[PDB]
RNA sequence: CUUUAAAUCCUUUAACGAGGAUCCAUUGGAGGGCAAGUCUGGUGCCAGCAGCCGCGGUAAUUCCAGCUCCAAUAGCGUAUAUUAAAGUUGCUGCAGUUAAAAAGCUCGUAGUUGGAUCU
C-alpha cells in the first residue's frame, strides 16, 4: 500500500500503417506550417479530436430530449467555443463533427504568438516560449502547446522580466556591454 | 444449416467449444504438448553453454554454409542449435562458454534456408553480438 | 532513360519491382 | 432529394419503370422511352400529343415489355376497353 | 414442416417483389401477418391487401407497389430493450434516413420509431425497407 | 477537331445537351470520350491504378501484353473505371483514360444522420460484386473520411464521397475485381430506390426526340 | 562444409574512413528543413517525379 | 532563500555559462510488401542478407563499406505471450458437388423447433 496515484493515460495513439505516403505528406505539412517538434505532436491533437467527435457521436445517437444528452452535449460545446475552436453560433453537436485538425492547432500558444505579431515566425514562436520570453494574463506561460483560451486571448504580453518586455537586457547584451 | 432458437446457447457454445479444438493455433496453445516440447519452456530467451560450433547448409535453392552452435540450455539441459546472425561473428563465440540465444522469428518455425534451426545468439560471455560486431565492446579476458 | 522502357524490358526481371515502382512514379503524380 | 435548408441535392432525378416502379439506372442501355401517340377524337388523326412509357432492361429482357405496354396503353384509354 | 408463417408471408412478398410482380398471395393467413402488412401499408410500401376468407385460415392478395427492396423476418424473435434498438437499427437498417424495424411490444406491432415514442421495448418480428 | 460519329455526339457539340445529366437520364450509351472532355473535361483526374502484364503461350515464348486500370472522376460525383490491354503501356493506358472518361457514371451522395449543408457521404448501404469481391459501403458520419483500403479509397474520392465505411470480402489482392466492385457498389447508389425517390416521374423529351430536326438537317 | 571462412567479405573489405560533415539538425529545424524541402522548393522538380535519392 | 522532521528535487534570486553554438541524437532501413539510390569500391552461390518473395555463381537496386536519401525520434531495434487484422472459430457472421468437408441408409429417447384461432 502507497499514497500513490497510478492514473495516466497516452495523449497519441500512433497510425496503423506506418508509411502512408499522403498521410506522411499532411503530417510534414502540418508540422511546417505550425512549426511542430515531431509527429506526435500532430497525433496528439489528432487523438484530443477523435476523442470529441467520439463524444459527440455517442451523444447524437442518443434522444433529443434526453437530459444526458443535453447536459454534456452543452458542456462539450461550451468547452470547444471557450477554446476559440467552435464558433458561439454553432453550438450544436453537428458542427463538431465538422471541426477539423487544424482548428486546434491554431490555438496553440506557439501560433497564437506567431499571429499576434510577437514572433517573426512560428518556430521564433516556440523559441520564444520555451525561453521564458511570453506570459500569458500575468502568468509566465513556458509551453508552446498551452491552448490559448478566448478570454485568455487578449492578455499574451512579453513578460515584465524580458529583454524584449521588462528591462535587464540578457546576458549577451551584458556581456558585449563589458568587453565593450 | 446451423440451429437458431432461442434456447440453443448450451448447443452453441459447446459446438463451438469443440470446433475450436480444430483451430491449430489454439490446440497448440491449450493442448500444453507445445509448451513440454519447446526447449525454452515458454520463455522468450534462454541462457546456454555452446558444446560446439556447428556449420548448416543453406536449403537447395540456396547455397551457403550457415555458422550455427550447439548450445546446451542450463534450464532444462537440453540441446539445440541457434545461427550465430552476423559475419565474422563466428570467431566472436568459443567453446565452453555461456550465451544468450532467443527465438528466430517465427515462434518456433525455421527461418529461411536453415533447416531445423529456430533460435539465434543474442549474447555470448555477457556481451551482446552487436556490440562485438560493431566494436563497441570487447568480450571479457 | 524512360521509365516507362525500363519497365516494358525489365518488368520480368530482377528489377520488376524496381522498374514497376518507377513507373508508377512517373505515371501518376504530375 | 432534399435535406433541411429545403434545396434540392441531387445531381439528377433518375426515371422509373412505368411498370414496375424501379429505378431505371444510368447505364441501362436496355432500357426505352416509347413514346405513343394521341389521336384526335373525331378525324382519328394525329394531333401531336402522345403519351409516354419507360421501361427497363429487365421487363424487356423477360419478355413482359409487350404486355406491361399493353397494360399501360390500356389504362391510359389508348387501347379500346376489350 | 413450416414454422414461423410470418417468415413464409414475407418471403412470398419479397419474391414477388423482386421478380416486378403485381399482386401476392400469401397462405396462411394470421393476425401478426396482418399486423405486419398494416405497418408496411402505412409506410407507403405494399398498399392494399384483401383477406380471403376460408374457413381454415385465410389467405392474403397483397397489392404491390415496387417500393419494396427487402422485407425480411428475424428468427428467433429476440427481446429488444430501448437501449438495444440502435444497435438493431444499424444492423439491419441500410440508412439512419428510411427503413423500419418491427417489433412486437405490449402495446401492439409497431416501428421501432414508434416504440422509440412510446418508451417500450419488446420482441423484434422483422424488417423492411 | 472533334467531328462527331454519333447523333449524341453532334447534339452535345452544338450545345443542344445542356448538361451530362441528361445522358443519364436517358441511359444513353456514350461511345465518344470527347463528350465527356465538353462535360467535365477541366476537372476530371485520371489515376493509373496499376499495370499488370499478361502473358499468352505461344510456339515459341510468352506473347507479353500489359493491361492498363486507370480510374478517372472529377471530385463532385461523377467516377469511371477503365480497363485496356495493349502491346505497348503507354497505348494501353491511353485507351484506359478514353475507357474510364467513357463509362463515367454519376454518384448519389447523402447524409448519414442530420442533413444540414451538402451530401457527404453514400446514401446508404451499398455491395457491389466482381468475381468474389464483394465491397460494401456504409453510410458515415461526417468529419470520418473513407475508412478503407487504399483501392476502393482511390475512387471512392475521386467520386467525391467525403466518408464513407467499408467492407471487403473475397481475393482483393486481385486489383482489377477489386476496382471493379467499388465501382458496381458506387454506380449502384443512383439505381437505390429510398423513399425520397418516390415521387412520380415526369417524362421529358429524350434530346433525340426534342432536337430531331437538327439532326435531320445534318 | 567448413568453418575456416567465417569473416572473409568483411574481414577483406578495404577500409575506408568516414569523411567529416557538419551535425545535423535535430527536433523542430530538422522538421523544417524537410518542410521546406518538400512543400516550398519546386526547382528539383522537371516534371518526372522522381525520388528524393535519384542517382540517375 | 524556499522546500523538509532534516535534507534532496522542483520553484525563486544573483554570479559564470554558445558558433564547428565540438554544449556534435540515435535506432533501424533504401528491390517489393513499405518511405527512401539498378550511385561508387570490395566480394564472387563465398562471406553473408533475407519475418515472406527473394539477393549473392564478375555492372549485386538486396551482402561488406563510403556517400547520399527516409522513418520514428530521446528514443529505436530484437525475442516471446496476447488482441485487432481473423467473415482463417463466423451469435452478429464462415463453409461442406468439384478446393478440407453430408453419417451407407432408415428408425428413434433426450435436446432444439413447432400451423390458424378467443375484443
Amino acid at each position: 500500500p502507497v499514497a500513490r496515484s497510478w492514473v495516466c493515460r497516452k495523449t497519441y495513439v500512433t497510425p496503423r500503417r506506418p508509411f502512408e505516403k499522403s498521410r506522411l505528406d499532411q503530417e510534414l505539412k502540418l508540422i511546417g506550417e505550425y512549426g511542430l517538434r515531431n509527429k506526435r505532436e500532430v497525433w496528439r491533437v489528432k487523438f484530443t479530436l477523435a476523442k470529441i467527435r467520439k463524444a459527440a457521436r455517442e451523444l447524437l445517437t442518443l434522444d433529443e430530449k434526453d437530459p444526458r444528452r443535453l447536459f454534456e452535449g452543452n458542456a462539450l460545446l461550451r468547452r470547444l467555443v471557450r477554446i476559440g475552436v467552435l464558433d458561439e453560433g454553432k453550438m450544436k453537436l453537428d458542427y463538431i463533427l465538422g471541426l477539423k485538425i487544424e482548428d486546434f492547432l491554431e490555438r496553440r500558444l506557439q501560433t497564437q504568438v506567431f499571429k499576434l505579431g510577437l514572433a517573426k515566425s512560428i518556430h521564433h514562436a516556440r523559441v520564444l516560449i520555451r525561453q521564458r520570453h511570453i506570459r500569458v494574463r500575468k502568468q509566465v506561460v513556458n509551453i508552446p502547446s498551452f491552448i490559448v483560451r478566448l478570454d485568455s486571448q487578449k492578455h499574451i504580453d512579453f513578460s515584465l522580466r524580458s529583454p524584449y518586455g521588462g528591462g535587464r537586457p540578457g546576458r549577451v547584451k551584458r556581456k558585449n556591454a563589458k568587453k565593450g | 444449416g446451423k440451429c437458431r432458437g432461442l434456447r440453443t446457447a448450451r448447443k452453441l457454445r459447446s459446438h463451438r467449444r469443440d470446433q475450436k479444438w480444430h483451430d491449430k493455433q489454439y490446440k497448440k496453445a491449450h493442448l500444453g504438448t507445445a509448451l513440454k516440447a519447446n526447449p525454452f519452456g515458454g520463455a522468450s530467451h534462454a541462457k546456454g553453454i555452446v558444446l560446439e560450433k556447428v556449420g548448416v547448409e543453406a536449403k537447395q535453392p540456396n547455397s551457403a554454409i550457415r555458422k550455427c552452435v550447439r548450445v546446451q540450455l542450463i534450464k532444462n539441459g537440453k540441446k539445440i542449435t541457434a545461427f550465430v546472425p552476423n559475419d565474422g561473428c563466428l570467431n566472436f563465440i568459443e567453446e565452453n562458454d555461456e550465451v544468450l540465444v532467443a527465438g528466430f522469428g517465427r515462434k518456433g518455425h525455421a527461418v529461411g534456408d536453415i533447416p531445423g534451426v529456430r533460435f539465434k545468439v543474442v549474447k555470448v560471455a555477457n556481451v551482446s553480438l552487436l556490440a562485438l560486431y560493431k566494436g563497441k565492446k570487447e568480450r571479457p579476458r | 532513360t524512360d521509365p516507362i522502357d525500363d519497365f516494358q524490358v525489365n518488368w520480368n526481371t530482377k528489377h520488376g519491382s524496381g522498374v514497376t515502382r518507377e513507373l508508377m512514379r512517373e505515371l501518376n503524380g504530375g | 432529394m432534399q435535406n433541411d435548408a429545403g434545396e434540392f441535392v441531387d445531381l439528377y432525378v433518375p426515371r422509373k419503370c412505368s411498370a414496375s416502379n424501379r429505378i431505371i439506372g444510368a447505364k441501362d442501355h436496355a432500357s426505352i422511352q416509347m413514346n405513343v401517340a394521341e389521336v384526335d377524337k373525331v378525324t382519328g388523326r394525329f394531333n401531336g400529343q402522345f403519351k409516354t412509357y419507360a421501361i427497363c432492361g429487365a421487363i424487356r429482357r423477360m419478355g413482359e415489355s409487350d404486355d406491361s405496354i399493353l397494360r399501360l396503353a390500356k389504362a391510359d384509354g389508348i387501347v379500346s376497353k376489350n | 414442416v413450416r414454422m414461423n408463417v410470418l417468415a413464409d408471408a414475407l418471403k412470398s412478398i419479397n419474391n414477388a417483389e423482386k421478380r416486378g410482380k403485381r399482386q401476392v398471395l400469401i397462405r396462411p393467413c394470421s393476425k401478426v401477418i396482418v399486423r405486419f402488412l398494416t405497418v408496411m401499408m402505412k409506410h407507403g410500401y405494399i398498399g392494399e391487401f384483401e383477406i380471403i376468407d376460408d374457413h381454415r385460415a385465410g389467405k392474403i392478395v397483397v397489392n404491390l407497389t415496387g417500393r419494396l427492396n427487402k422485407c425480411g423476418v428475424i428468427s428467433p424473435r429476440f427481446d429488444v430493450q430501448l437501449k438495444d434498438l440502435e444497435k438493431w437499427q444499424n444492423n439491419l437498417l441500410p440508412s439512419r434516413q428510411f427503413g423500419f424495424i418491427v417489433l412486437t411490444t405490449s402495446a401492439g406491432i409497431m416501428d421501432h420509431e414508434e416504440a422509440r415514442r412510446k418508451h417500450t421495448g419488446g420482441k423484434i418480428l422483422g424488417f423492411f425497407f | 477537331e472533334w467531328m462527331p460519329v454519333t447523333k449524341l455526339g453532334r447534339l452535345v457539340k452544338d450545345m443542344k445537351i445542356k448538361s451530362l445529366e441528361e445522358i443519364y437520364l436517358f441511359s444513353l450509351p456514350i461511345k465518344e470520350s470527347e463528350i465527356i472532355d465538353f462535360f467535365l473535361g477541366a476537372s476530371l483526374k485520371d489515376e493509373v491504378l496499376k499495370i499488370m502484364p499478361v502473358q499468352k503461350q505461344t510456339r515459341a515464348g510468352q506473347r507479353t501484353r500489359f493491361k492498363a486500370f486507370v480510374a478517372i472522376g472529377d471530385y463532385n460525383g461523377h467516377v469511371g473505371l477503365g480497363v485496356k490491354c495493349s502491346k505497348e503501356v503507354a497505348t494501353a493506358i491511353r485507351g484506359a483514360i478514353i475507357l474510364a472518361k467513357l463509362s463515367i457514371v454519376p454518384v448519389r451522395r447523402g447524409y448519414w444522420g442530420n442533413k444540414i449543408g451538402k451530401p457527404h457521404t453514400v446514401p446508404c448501404k451499398v455491395t457491389g460484386r466482381c468475381g468474389s469481391v464483394l465491397v460494401r459501403l456504409i453510410p458515415a458520419p461526417r468529419g470520418t473520411g473513407i475508412v478503407s483500403a487504399p483501392v476502393p479509397k482511390k475512387l471512392l474520392m475521386m467520386a467525391g464521397i467525403d466518408d464513407c465505411y467499408t467492407s471487403a470480402r473475397g481475393c482483393t489482392a486481385t486489383l482489377g475485381n477489386f476496382a471493379k466492385a467499388t465501382f458496381d457498389a458506387i454506380s449502384k447508389t443512383y439505381s437505390y430506390l429510398t423513399p425520397d425517390l418516390w415521387k412520380e416521374t415526369v417524362f421529358t423529351k429524350s434530346p433525340y426526340q426534342e432536337f430531331t430536326d437538327h439532326l435531320v438537317k445534318t | 562444409g567448413s568453418l575456416a571462412r567465417a569473416g572473409k567479405v568483411r574481414g577483406q573489405t578495404p577500409k575506408v574512413a568516414k569523411q567529416e560533415k557538419k551535425k545535423k539538425k535535430t527536433g523542430r529545424a530538422k522538421r523544417r528543413m524537410q518542410y521546406n524541402r518538400r512543400f516550398v522548393n519546386v526547382v528539383p522538380t522537371f516534371g518526372k517525379k522522381k525520388g528524393p535519392n535519384a542517382n540517375s
